[PDB]
């Protein structure tokens, strides 16, 4: 969609994934493994159903109407009846197809945005011990065990902890 | 900030979102099919196949027409005085009294559906000079030759037919919708026999309208034995209004007044079940949910309904892009 | 570039937006109360409940209906010749002379009021053989007993109503609008006094229509001391065609022609005061300003107006999303 | 909204900020201060005026239409009087409620983008002297007086000017 | 890896996207003139001022209404039996027979045109005591003096009309159209002359219908030297219901019946010239081809056309913004 | 547009590319040179000509209606016969409106996102090699012979190939 991230630069999704909409799957010193994020998931969970209510509000009721189908011949007033509802129902139908258009559109956008969020804040956070591998994998450049893991999924990461490992085996001159 | 580590690794975090096997098409601004995770229908396109009988007040005409039961047709005597939010009128209903036609019938059945009430009230109208309660062969009212309930058929008495000119007051607070006729005659033996002179005319008034309509003699098809017709016609006379009944022959006069209401009641005609069980929306093919916003069922619809539309499914997407690994 | 610094320091530079204190709530695709900085109104929602005189040409009708105005009753003599953009009809109008019906009555109010002009022309009808100017008792015009000023009353002179032929060619550029009708007695002795023929007839035709009315005696609720009617009819002469009125009694004749005109003319109903302002938009509840696309005061409207909508508040986020620092 | 500046990455806004829509706060071994930024706050400006506007264009008029009241009770002309003028409104309703509500989405995501532009912006203009503090703060590795704040503020900051000075104590290997 | 260089050197790699020189404006949600790259119309403006011949089949009345070619003017008889997708009426088209006029013209033009079919049947009607095949000389068939080809005119025959009555059955399986009239006389004189009794009567009905038409005697204006008038009428008989035709004067009678069906087809005023190509929508301007979504040649059209639209132009941007860097 | 790449950092568009939407300039030890990018121009032509189809899809065909001229002049019928055509061709014509306006709208974001992907997808290939110079321009920090461009222009760029290279001569502290 807009922003580039689902069938973007995340080449796929993964099936494995059923505890969240995003998320982690990390490689480390203590295994490997992954993790549902439940922030973007219920952000992307809430507007949907937002907009999925709106959609679903009042109907409105109407009683006695004019007559729609006829058994005689009559000529000009059922003509302009059957006029007024061809005419009516063409346009609710161009209404609910051009509505779920838009709506499609933007739910793919809107998910889009969310992941991108989840990367971009997550890429915030690491400051300037990680480096991008446009995959939409962060290379961590320093020891990073499970709590460390989980501190990064649970937004307290403190860089500064490990600026200065990290930024030595990353400007690791010689090769 | 930490001591120089006697260790050196890196670690790799990726991000990313799942994906489902199964999956679902819908149409977007720049593509028609595109696979999300999930979607919802729109669309309300089946119904059970029976109206419900509540909450609205579902009256089934069983063999009978609105304007026969109004009339009141021997056979539809079980409508008398009637109420209903829905009148459901059946394919296989059939008239059997004498042989009416109601010019623009389509309004009569309108107004009257609309009403909502079959409410008659008697009035004490006093026709002097005729002999009143007439009643016909093809109109049986049991075993005993008939009329319908709420008209009077007028003919001679002995000899001679008046100039009867009756009034009757609105002096109530509501309208009062009053339903009378003419008889056309198949000969002009036929018109000098009941009403003497040999052209009738009825002219019905009140202080803004009036109607006279003259009698038409000739011969029509034989329907229930009779070649002859009645045709019927409405006034409604408003609070403080004056209706005046003037006529030398030919009159089918009114039993009193049927009284108006303002209310959300109309008519369908559907051949639907009427069963026990709770839905808002009403169609021809038996009711329907309204949870979806449209629908596809039937264009005619009575009570609280989606919005009829033309496509039979409309999904949603309420998922993010599907883009599986090695699909299934 | 420069030289080695002796202090050495950091900065920080932090972007942000506004926020305010009041702020408002406005509907979005996925949420329906979402708080922004700033909105604007698009339902109109009041009158000033005053029709303003500009810039349409108000004619307000005081005790006046057009159709009363149009035929000429007494008291709306006033509007003899007049002119209007919207003619306003007032709930307190009333007739005062002949008792009429008009059989289609809403499309003669229609197609006068369209043509915003009530501009008469004396035609030299001549009817030979019968009395002219007859008036009654019921439209006294002043000190006497009148009639309708656009149309002419005929009785029998003598005792001979003859079979009145007469013509009238468009030979101008323009059509003709002719208003005429036809009496209807209470008896068959009023018939006679007046028509000789104890039947009249009234035939008006033009070289593509015709219309052929009969009378109906009979009696019909008093009113202004009389049981008679007469019914109005209107016949449009093309440039180029001929009118032609034949009967043998019960005409009501014209006295000459409405010329018709195409425009922006109008009719409505309201008891809103008429005052001086300008305004482009009208509604029965007086004038609304055409600021806002939509408007929720009537769906009855002339002029420039919004359209009406059911919403009565609907309002456009003009700015960011409202995030206080400490709250709302 | 789908850009996730504001109400995202931006905590909150500043009721304090009285001269702009969108601007700058900082601290440097002068002081403090705010500056609203003009180029942005007309950006959003214009386009929500463009859009507001466009609403507010021509409205249609009419003269002589259908009667909508009616005082006698009359059947079948009637009955498709009031359901042309009862389908009519129903159409313009729906109308004027999907209007607002794309439009107010548009609006939040509009202002959402030009406070993610500026802050783009602005990261580029500074180049390597400054890091991300993931909040909408830079920081900024060097000494930055207040005509420096303002030169980047005016878009005219200089990097090179400041780039050894920036990258030395920004790499500063101790702690 | 490699091992050292020498050269220290950089690249410089820019990104962009291209621009065009010409450009055009495009309207959007913020801005109503914005330079693109490319747009496309999706308004169509401009006819070829011709009537398609193909796919629908388009019937050219040349100088004949469709009433008139369904009644049997002598000047249409071509049209006998004729069929049609789109029936084309032209401005110079003319009757020339005697002087009719159809109460609700309007209605017998649509379903005539509707059913698209002129096919008649010939029915064996037995008139006693009247004589048939009556006509006149301003409805010359040839050098004779005739009358509608699909109507018999009757008269009494020697010294007297009987009372018409006859019966014809729909034992078919399709619905039969049959129109009729009634001759109105000039004076009583020639009411007498013709049909003996002095007031005549026409009563057409079936099981569930009836229409009674009384003449009307009177001078009209006299086109083709006459100034009588017969009117029309129509009665649709269902299968298995029975036309019976009563009168004793004045009847314009009918020789059986228009078979009517349902399709696509229609009627549309034109003056513009048919002419062999393929084109599937038809507008009074001429076909205008379909590849738009909306158009703004005409608001009457006939087959798969764009919607008519106020805007004569509406374009969509099909390419990115124009950014030029010199300009041209 | 949203994303702020068209009509924004990137100063304008090029009369000169012939050859596609979307593309290349470079300048390196073997020259200079210019070269459309593909992907992304079939990427944001296929979405116009979708959006574009979609809009052209089926006419809907329409036989026998209610007449829409007359010749006389009759009051109510007609009256209503006029006032339901001219409020279906009210409403189509807002209906055509406001199509084509959100339509453009997207087309130009949709474009404009498009620039920007290209530019992050650039962006995440180069890696540590190149720093952004704020104009749509990367300075690539190490010798970028035209086969080396070719790589980053056909996504096979190794950025590991360089990095020690790119590395020294970008965090070269002396000035
Ligand atoms: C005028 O013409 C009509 C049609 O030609 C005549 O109608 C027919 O009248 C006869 C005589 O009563 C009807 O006969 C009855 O038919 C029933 C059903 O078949 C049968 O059981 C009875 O025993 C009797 O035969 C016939 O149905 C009727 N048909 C129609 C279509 O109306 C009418 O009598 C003529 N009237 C005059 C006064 O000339
Ligand atoms: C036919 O029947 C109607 C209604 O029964 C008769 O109408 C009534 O006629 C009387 C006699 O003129 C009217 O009386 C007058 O009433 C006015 C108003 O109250 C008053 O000012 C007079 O002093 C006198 O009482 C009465 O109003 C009128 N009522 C109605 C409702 O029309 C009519 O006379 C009968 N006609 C014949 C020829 O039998
Ligand atoms: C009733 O009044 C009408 C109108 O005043 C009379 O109609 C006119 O009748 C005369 C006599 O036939 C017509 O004259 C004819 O004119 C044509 C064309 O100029 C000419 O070719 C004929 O040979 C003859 O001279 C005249 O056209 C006609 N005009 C109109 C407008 O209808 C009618 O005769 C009167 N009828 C009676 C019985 O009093
Ligand atoms: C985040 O994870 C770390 C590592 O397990 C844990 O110690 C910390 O308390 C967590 N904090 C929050 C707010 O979840
Ligand atoms: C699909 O969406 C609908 C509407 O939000 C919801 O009821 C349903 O649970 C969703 N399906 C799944 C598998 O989540
Ligand atoms: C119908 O209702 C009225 C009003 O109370 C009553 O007088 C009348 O007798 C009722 N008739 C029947 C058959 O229920
Ligand atoms: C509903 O009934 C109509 C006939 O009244 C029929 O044509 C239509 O297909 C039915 N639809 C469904 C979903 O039952
Ligand atoms: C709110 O928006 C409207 C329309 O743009 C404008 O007239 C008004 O000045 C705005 N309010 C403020 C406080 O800026
Ligand atoms: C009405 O206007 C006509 C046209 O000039 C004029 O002849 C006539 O006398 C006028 N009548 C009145 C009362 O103004
Ligand atoms: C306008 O007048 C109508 C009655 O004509 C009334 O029902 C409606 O509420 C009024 N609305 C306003 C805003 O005055
Ligand atoms: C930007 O700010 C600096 C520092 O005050 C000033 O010298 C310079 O002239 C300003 N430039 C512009 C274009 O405003
Ligand atoms: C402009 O767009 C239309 C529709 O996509 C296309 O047919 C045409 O080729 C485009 N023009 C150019 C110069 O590409
Ligand atoms: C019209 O068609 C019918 C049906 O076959 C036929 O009997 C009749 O003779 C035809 N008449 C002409 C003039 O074609
Ligand atoms: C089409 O014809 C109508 C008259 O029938 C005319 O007013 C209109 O301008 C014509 N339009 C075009 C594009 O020919
Ligand atoms: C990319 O370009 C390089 C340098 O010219 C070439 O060797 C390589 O094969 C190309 N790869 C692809 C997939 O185009």
């Amino acid at each position: 969609g807009l922003f580039g991230a689902i069938a973007g630069f995340i080449e796929n999704g993964w099936e494995g994934m059923i505890d969240g909409w995003y998320g982690f799957r990390h490689q480390n010193s203590e295994g490997t493994g992954q993790a549902a994020d439940l922030k973007s998931t219920q952000a992307a969970i809430d507007q949907i159903n937002g907009k999925l209510n709106r959609v679903i509000e009042k109907t409105n009721e109407k009683f006695h109407q004019i007559e729609k189908e006829f058994s005689e011949v009559e000529g000009r007033i059922q003509d302009l009846e059957k006029y007024v509802e061809d005419t009516k129902i063409d346009l609710w139908s161009y209404n609910a197809e051009l509505l779920v258009a838009l709506e499609n559109q933007h739910t793919i956008d809107l998910t889009d945005s969310e992941m991108n969020k989840l990367f971009e804040k997550t890429r915030r956070q690491l400051r300037e011990n990680a480096e991008e591998m446009g995959n939409g994998c962060f290379k961590i450049y320093h020891k990073c065990d499970n709590a460390c893991i989980e501190s990064i999924r649970n937004g307290t990461y403190d860089h500064d902890v490990y600026r200065d490992e990290a930024l030595n085996n990353r400007f690791q001159i010689k090769g | 900030q930490d001591l120089p580590g006697n260790d050196n690794s890196t670690a790799t975090l990726c991000l990313g979102h799942h994906a489902v096997p199964n999956g679902t098409l819908v149409k977007t601004i720049t593509d028609d099919q595109i696979e999300v995770t999930n979607a919802t229908e729109l669309v309300q396109s089946s119904s059970t196949g029976k109206i419900c009988n509540n909450p609205h007040r579902i009256l089934d005409g069983i063999d009978c027409t609105l304007i026969d039961a109004l009339l009141g047709d021997p056979h539809c005597d079980v409508f008398q005085n009637e109420t209903w939010d829905l009148f459901v009128e059946r394919s296989k209903a059939f008239s059997n009294c004498y042989p009416y036609d109601v010019p623009d019938y389509a309004s009569l059945r309108s107004l009257v559906a609309s009403s909502g009430t079959l409410e008659f009230i008697t009035e004490g109208f006093t026709w002097t000079g005729v002999t009143q309660n007439g009643g016909s062969n093809a109109c049986k009212r049991g075993p005993g030759s008939d009329f319908f309930s709420r008209l009077n058929w007028l003919t001679k008495s002995g000899s001679t037919y008046p100039v009867l000119n009756v009034t009757m007051p609105n002096n109530d607070n509501f309208d009062k919708l009053y339903i009378w006729g003419i008889h056309h005659p198949s000969t002009n033996q036929e018109q000098t026999s009941l009403y003497v002179q040999a052209s009738g005319r009825v002219t019905v008034s009140t202080r803004r309208s009036q109607q006279t309509i003259i009698p038409n003699i000739g011969s029509r098809p034989w329907v229930r034995g009779l070649s002859s017709r009645i045709s019927i016609y409405w006034t409604i006379v408003k609070p403080g209004d004056v209706l005046v009944i003037n006529s030398n022959g030919n009159l089918i006069a009114p039993r009193g007044y049927f009284k108006m209401r303002t209310g959300k009641s109309s008519i369908m005609r559907s051949d639907a079940p009427i069963d026990t069980c709770i839905s808002e929306c009403i169609t021809p093919n038996g009711s329907i949910p309204n949870d979806k916003p449209f629908q596809n069922v039937n264009k005619i619809t009575y009570g609280a309904c989606p919005k009829y539309v033309k496509q039979n499914t409309l999904k949603l997407a309420t998922g993010m892009r599907n883009v599986p690994e090695k699909q299934t």
